[PDB]
């Protein structure tokens, strides 16, 4: 297993993709 | 990803590609189609295995010839990386096929690497091995075990084990490397040697070691089996002319002779023996030997022959014994004598190098022995022994020696030579004669292959010049080529240092080895360059020999001490366990971020197949030419054969010689392009090499980098290291080093 | 030709700009920051020393990383002769923090860096943490070798398995084991592994650890936190401190204990209570609601006006159009309050003017 992993050549392979979450905020309140 | 050639579907493991790797699939497949063989020079840094696999594999997959595929490589560790390659490519075709399709791929290696015998597994000596793996698996102990149970003989469950399973079922449809073989094979008790061997035929491609090609002892029954359309590659074929020399070649010395005689007294006794009380046997193998019957006939495949034919299959007799050594009696008296001759030869006062042809005649002179009993010697030997009930053979393993010796010398006539020195070590008190038999001609041991076989690729990443191997080796060549790399920003600086920061020259002369301001100056530069080098650094020096009196200096000296602060330091030694400790050690402190700093050899194990990409290998410290001892007999008659045959300038091929081993070490730093090293050829001398390194090298080796000092090459090195650690921008390498399967196609059509 | 150098450049330099999306980012910070004091780092490179230049850089992200994490805390952590001395507590003061750096700047430095003994002290530092904090280590580290008594790797793994997020500034060259540690630390990206190449691009390494670090999407621990809002109050007379213990005018009146506190933000020392004025949560909203960048107006197209909405400052007529226009309100903007409408303010004018 381990073996495998150093053997790949890791340039090759899908270059690495965040997975940040977004967020959408609302805006409401009542008033004072 | 899976694109395609103008006929030929190909599916990469990998979802991009480098322009190099396309272009050398096509030239490739090129060959194949036309026939032929090729030399393909590719960079190092570029996926090379993995490409050949790829495209030669889908080859056999999709035309109808199904033509088998052979994989010779240098080393038994890079058939297991070549296994492990295989096993990915593999698992991605079984993926994206949605079957496994019928393959079956396996490595080969000697008894050694492969026996699980909790008993014979525990040997320091490949040859033990061999004699006890015979003793339980020639047959003898089974035919005992089944005439008398009683028989204290044992067996080996593994060997016994695969009478119970057919051939095919040996192993399950797939590709076996040695680590999943020996797991596979231990939870079942059976031999992976035995496994292997078996199933040549039955796979689709088989990968060996260029010994098991080109050495007649061991290759002759592995060829034997394989086909004769299949693909022959040869990776890392650029000191093959070293491996098809040492198949040809055998050194006699004085203890050889003496423990010859030995073994010669012993055969007769135990002859005497046999004589006495079972007679029957010798008329037996007698009357066989009258019909005209040699070893193939006699012995059974299941057992092996005591002497390895030392010569190619092409050049044995096929004609009966000549009669003189037709009995035991009369064979062992020649063989005596032959010994007494040999011995007589060994107390020469100067050095005296003969022909074959010669030493034959003097041979014929003082005693009565011709040409054709000597060429039967090891032919003969094997089959007297068989018959002798030699279970223990410890005595007679000298006897082989002569033997091999025999059976060479009344073979071969050209290309061939006898040396006979009286001091193997200059630096001896006593003096100890040698008879080194060495052979000169380097096309000899690969005649066959290149006749055998059609279509034959030579792949190397440091094999340069190309015009000078088909003039080494008698072979002629559809298409040489070699590439240089696409790479958006360099990843590699390759630089050659003439003088210290002193500004004094600095050479690895062995004249001048114990040369005050020279080892400083050397030392000078190790110290500078460990404390800019992150984690690893590989020191090759041009003999071990050169190491040792070096390294001494140092630690007298203090250099050290200073070292030690640093990184730590491994240094390879002639045991071959100890030195895969120590490269063991070397990676685990690299990867943990202690730093080390290797010392080995350009000519040693470890330039032989150890690769040391990304944090291994960061900088290449290259401390001299790796110049071979020129006042050495077997090389100086080398370098006289090629130049009278092959036209070939003695300077020219030692420099060939040596540049051809400063470049094999500098390739294995870089695996792919994100990958980067220093590369710093100390040595005067290498500022008129430039023309001999490798294009690859040769094109990132910059005109003002051939003679710098070691305060400026500091200065570069720093400089470079900080360029290489910024964030290379992906537009830089989107379509001009890595192509993505739109980019390829792209590039198909407008080459259209 | 020399000033559409800077507009072609500046086109290249606004590409990455360009793509800004709202990331979910951990306002809530309690950063450990590490300096490499070793043999290594009294070289010249960097005028004077290395040593001082940091140190004299650190207390400058001192101050701006308090700027705009009010409700963020830190703790100081230095290597020296193979081990990792603590020169300061995780707090919320700010001038305790930079007396320490302040003192640290006269030793000179000595001995040789351990990445284990300074993960280990951050690791026991971060333990007594909330579940609600971003649990952070910064690493200057100049040294190319690394001397540690234990197994680093076993380290990494922990530091994983605490979800801890490592970022590494180096000097000179590139570790594998920080590419490691920063690269499996951090959900695989290898962006949070840093080396500079001067003096200048390390005065922007630092400034950019200011802003929190995006969040990664499988990584949740939504929660409330109780937090108080105390009243100022002004006495007549001095009174004893808190916090402090000590003759303080006035402090702020906690409004579930009354106790008083000298400064603000602080957790009460009564109630354990954070207390935090609303001017503290404002300065981190414009992390989440970031301005949208400006893009260029092409010459081909006619403009509005010739006057800069903002600052009036008279469009230059002269080749490409000098204005940059907001998508939302569609108003041309000038070069020069782009750059202050998105460092200074967050707030796009032409927006908030127009009529709902
Ligand atoms: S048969 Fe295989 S396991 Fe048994 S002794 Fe020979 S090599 Fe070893
Ligand atoms: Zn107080
Ligand atoms: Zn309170
Ligand atoms: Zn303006
Ligand atoms: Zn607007």
């Amino acid at each position: 297993n381990d073996e495998r992993n150093e053997l790949k050549i890791d340039d090759l392979n899908e270059s690495y993709k965040t997975n940040y979450a977004i967020i959408h905020l609302k805006r409401n309140a009542h008033e004072k | 990803m899976k694109f395609y050639i103008d006929d030929l579907p190909v599916l990469f493991p990998y979802p991009k590609i480098y322009p190099e790797q396309y272009n050398y699939m096509c030239d490739i497949k090129k060959t194949l189609d036309v026939g032929g063989n090729s030399i393909l020079e590719m960079p190092s840094g570029t996926g090379k295995t993995v490409s050949l696999l790829s495209l030669t594999i889908a080859y056999q997959m999709h035309y109808p010839e199904h033509r088998k595929i052979i994989y010779c490589s240098r080393t038994m560790s890079e058939i297991e990386k070549a296994l492990v390659e295989l096993e990915n490519l593999m698992d991605y075709r079984t993926k994206e096929l949605g079957y496994q399709e019928d393959f079956r791929g396996l490595g080969l290696t000697s008894r050694k690497n492969l026996c699980l015998h909790p008993e014979v597994s525990k040997e320091r000596k490949g040859t033990v091995v061999d004699e006890k793996c015979r003793r339980m698996t020639n047959g003898q102990a089974k035919r005992k075990l089944e005439e008398d149970p009683e028989a204290n003989v044992e067996l080996c469950e593994y060997h016994e084990n695969l009478y119970n399973i057919e051939v095919e079922d040996y192993l399950p449809k797939g590709v076996f490397s040695f680590e999943k073989l020996l797991k596979y094979c231990e939870e079942k008790t059976l031999c992976p040697y035995f496994i292997v061997r078996r199933m040549i035929s039955l796979c689709n491609i088989i990968i060996y070691s260029y010994h098991y090609l080109l050495d007649p002892k061991i290759a002759e029954r592995v060829s034997n089996e394989v086909s004769k359309d299949s693909i022959v590659i040869f990776d890392e074929a650029h000191n093959i002319d070293n491996v098809c020399i040492e198949s040809l070649s055998l050194d006699l010395t004085t203890d050889a002779l003496r423990r010859a005689t030995r073994g010669a007294n012993a055969l007769d006794e135990r002859i005497s023996e046999v004589r006495k009380v079972d007679s029957q046997k010798l008329q037996d193998e007698y009357e066989k030997l009258v019909q005209g019957l040699h070893s193939a006939d006699i012995l059974t495949d299941q057992e092996e022959p005591f002497v390895e034919t030392p010569v190619l299959p092409q050049d044995l007799l096929t004609e009966a014994i000549p009669g003189n050594i037709r009995r035991a009696e009369h064979f062992v008296s020649f063989l005596k004598r032959l010994i007494e001759y040999l011995k007589t030869r060994m107390k020469v006062l100067h050095v005296i190098s003969e022909t074959p042809k010669s030493f034959l005649q003097h041979l014929k002179q003082l005693t009565f022995i011709e040409r054709k009993p000597l060429r039967f010697c090891s032919e003969r030997l094997s089959l007297l022994v068989r018959t002798l009930e030699v279970t223990e053979v410890e005595d007679f393993t000298a006897l082989k020696d002569i033997a091999t010796f025999a059976t060479l010398i009344s073979t071969y006539e050209e290309g061939f030579l006898l040396i006979i020195e009286p001091y193997e070590i200059e630096n001896a008190a006593v003096p100890n004669p040698i008879m080194r038999f060495t052979c000169l001609d380097a096309s000899i041991a690969i005649k066959p292959v290149f006749e055998r076989f059609s279509s034959v690729i030579i792949t190397s990443g440091t094999i340069s010049p190309l015009d000078m191997y088909p003039r080494m080796l008698n072979f002629k060549t559809v298409l040489q080529k070699s590439y240089a790399m696409t790479l958006a920003k360099k990843s590699f600086l390759p630089m050659i240092i003439t003088k210290g920061s002193d500004q004094v020259a600095i050479s690895s002369r062995f004249e001048i080895r114990n040369d005050p301001s020279i080892v400083r100056n050397y030392g000078s530069m190790l110290v500078e360059f460990a404390k800019i080098t992150p984690d690893g650094m590989v020191v090759f020096f041009p003999s071990y020999l050169y190491m040792e009196s070096i390294v001494s200096m140092w630690q007298t000296m203090g250099i050290l001490d200073e070292v030690w602060k640093h990184k730590l330091i491994l240094v390879e030694t002639p045991d071959a366990q100890e030195t895969s400790l120590a490269l063991e050690t070397y990676r685990k402190a690299c990867s943990n971020g202690r730093g080390a700093i290797l010392l080995s050899v350009a000519r040693g194990k470890v330039s032989e197949g150890i690769d040391f990409d990304h944090q291994y290998g960061r900088t290449v410290l290259m401390i001299g030419i790796p110049f071979q001892y020129t006042e050495s007999r077997i090389l100086k008659a080398r370098l006289e054969f090629m130049r009278e045959n092959y036209r070939i300038r003695e300077n020219d091929f030692l420099s060939f010689d040596a540049m051809r081993h400063a470049a094999q070490c500098l390739g294995r730093v870089l695996r792919g392009k994100d990958d980067y090293g220093v590369m710093v050829l100390a040595d005067r001398r290498f500022s008129r090499k430039r023309s001999q390194l490798p294009k690859w090298i040769a094109q990132g080796l910059s005109d003002a980098d051939l003679n710098l000092s070691t305060d400026m090459a500091i200065s570069n090195t720093k400089q470079f290291l900080r360029t290489m650690a910024q964030p290379t921008d992906p537009k830089d390498q989107e379509g001009v080093s890595v192509w993505s399967y739109e980019d390829l196609i792209k590039h198909q059509n407008s080459r259209k | 030709a020399s000033l559409v150098a800077s507009i072609v450049e500046a086109r290249k330099k606004r590409t990455a700009k360009k793509n800004i999306t709202p990331y979910q980012r951990g306002i809530i910070r309690s950063l450990i920051l590490t300096l490499d004091c070793s043999e290594a780092m009294l070289e010249k490179d960097l005028r004077p020393n290395r040593h001082a230049m940091i140190i004299q850089y650190a207390i400058d992200f001192v101050h701006e990383f308090f700027d705009q994490n009010p409700i963020s805390q830190m703790g100081i952590i230095i290597m020296r002769n193979g081990l990792a001395q603590l020169v300061s507590q995780v707090s919320g003061n700010p001038q305790d923090h930079i007396d320490a750096l302040k003192s640290i700047r006269k030793q000179e430095p000595k001995g040789n860096p351990s990445l284990q003994n300074a993960l280990e002290m951050a690791r026991g530092l971060l333990l007594p943490v909330p579940a609600h904090c971003t649990r952070e280590v910064l690493i200057v580290f100049g040294s190319l070798s690394t001397t540690d008594p234990g197994d680093i790797h076993q380290t990494i793994d922990s530091l994983v398995s605490e979800k801890i997020r490592v970022k590494v500034l180096g000097l000179s060259a590139q570790v594998a084991i920080c590419k490691e540690l920063c690269k499996a630390t951090n959900y695989g990206d290898e962006s949070f592994y840093k080396i500079l190449l001067d003096e200048t691009h390390l005065k922007e390494l630092f400034n950019e650890a200011v802003t929190p670090l995006p969040v990664n999407k499988i990584n949740k621990g939504f929660t409330l936190v109780k937090m108080g809002f105390p009243t100022r109050i002004f006495e007549d007379t001095p009174t004893f401190c808190s916090c402090h213990s000590k003759l303080v005018y006035g402090g702020y009146f906690c409004p579930n204990c009354h106790s008083k506190v000298c400064s603000l933000p602080t957790v009460c020392p009564c109630c354990d209570l954070m207390l935090i004025l609303s001017t503290h949560l404002a300065r981190s909203y414009h992390h989440l609601m970031p301005l949208k960048t400006f893009a260029e107006v092409p010459t081909t197209e006619k403009f509005r006006s010739e006057d800069c909405f903002s600052c009036q400052s008279r469009f230059p007529i002269l080749l490409t159009s000098s204005r940059y226009r907001c998508e939302d309100c569609k108003q041309e903007f000038c070069v020069d309050c782009d750059v202050f409408i998105h460092e200074i303010l967050h707030n796009c004018p032409g927006c908030e003017s127009k009529p709902v």
